[PDB]
């Protein structure tokens, strides 16, 4: 039911230090 | 990997490391996909040509870890293998299509800050997120060169690379069960997985609903953050109905 | 490797 939400980010509403990177390439 | 970073403290809770036990040392990277299930490359435990056949005694898998080396006291979890499956069409003699093997552990594993598992991607999740340009991200223990090895995991993000392009870098015979990943060239930034990766998650973060997919299994590459090459990755998707029928039956 | 006991 919860898998990949990262207790110590999603789950406390924490982002780590480059998933942006991530999020700003996903474009279409 | 080549070319990354010190990870964050539970920032890939589902990395797990496969551990020979004699000699001691790193044999590849893997996922946790539940409790009980974890996901890996078929090259980690066989690969007849370097006479490669790992049986469930042989190795262990160590779940929660930030260290390469350090017992990680009241934080890593260790467990033995119940089973290997490996998949049956897994073509080790030519250009590893199907590269792709799961690991039924003895007994459940609890989930904590530091544990806890990755989603696998439905046929939607693969069609929007698998598109060029678009990036994941690799981790693990592997070394930092291709020719050394890493105090704590290791992260990089890694664009998904044009079929063509991927095709064109290599002699091997690409197919639809794979992808490759890597910057060009002419991008400048760089980053690879390397020995000790293999076997470990490539993940994307769903900018629908926030979660983390595991989308490859880093497979083979040519060197390790050469200009020009592109690591190869086992399209998870696409071994889908693989991974549900094990799952299902044992 | 640290030991693992
Ligand atoms: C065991 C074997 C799969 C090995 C295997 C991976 C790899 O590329 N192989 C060499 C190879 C053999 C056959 C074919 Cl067809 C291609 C590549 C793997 C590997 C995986 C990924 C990269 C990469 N640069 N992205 C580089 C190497 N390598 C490291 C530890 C195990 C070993
Ligand atoms: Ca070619
Ligand atoms: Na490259």
């Amino acid at each position: 039911a919860d898998c990949g939400l990262r207790p110590l980010f999603e789950k406390k509403s924490l982002e780590d230090k480059t998933e942006r990177e991530l999020l700003e390439s996903y474009i279409d | 990997i080549v070319e990354g970073s010190d990870a964050e403290i539970g920032m890939s809770p589902w990395q797990v490391m496969l551990f020979r036990k004699s000699p001691q040392e790193l044999l590849c990277g893997a996922s946790l996909i539940s409790d009980r299930w974890v996901l890996t490359a078929a090259h980690c435990l066989l690969y007849p040509p370097w006479d490669k056949n790992f049986t469930e005694n042989d190795l262990l898998v160590r779940i929660g870890k930030h260290s390469r080396t350090r017992y990680e006291r009241n934080i890593e979890k260790i467990s033995m293998l119940e089973k290997i499956y490996i998949h049956p069409r897994y073509n080790w003699r030519e250009n590893l299509d199907r590269d792709i093997a799961l690991m039924k552990l003895k007994k459940p594993v609890a989930f904590s800050d530091y544990i806890h598992p990755v989603c696998l991607p439905d046929r939607e999740t693969a069609a929007s997120l698998l598109q060029a340009g678009y990036k994941g991200r690799v981790t693990g223990w592997g070394n930092l060169k291709e020719t050394g090895q890493p105090s704590v995991l290791q992260v990089v993000n890694l664009p998904i690379v044009e079929r063509p392009v991927c095709k064109d870098s290599t002699r091997i015979r690409i197919t639809d069960n794979m992808f490759c990943a890597g910057y060009k060239p002419d991008e400048g930034k760089r980053g690879d997985a390397c020995e000790g990766d293999s076997g470990g998650p490539f993940v994307m973060k769903s900018p629908f609903n926030n979660r983390w997919y595991q989308m490859g299994i880093v497979s083979w590459g040519e060197g390790c953050d050469r200009d020009g090459k592109y690591g190869f990755y086992t399209h998870v998707f696409r071994l889908k109905k693989w991974i549900q029928k094990v799952i299902d039956q044992f | 490797f640290e030991e693992i006991p």
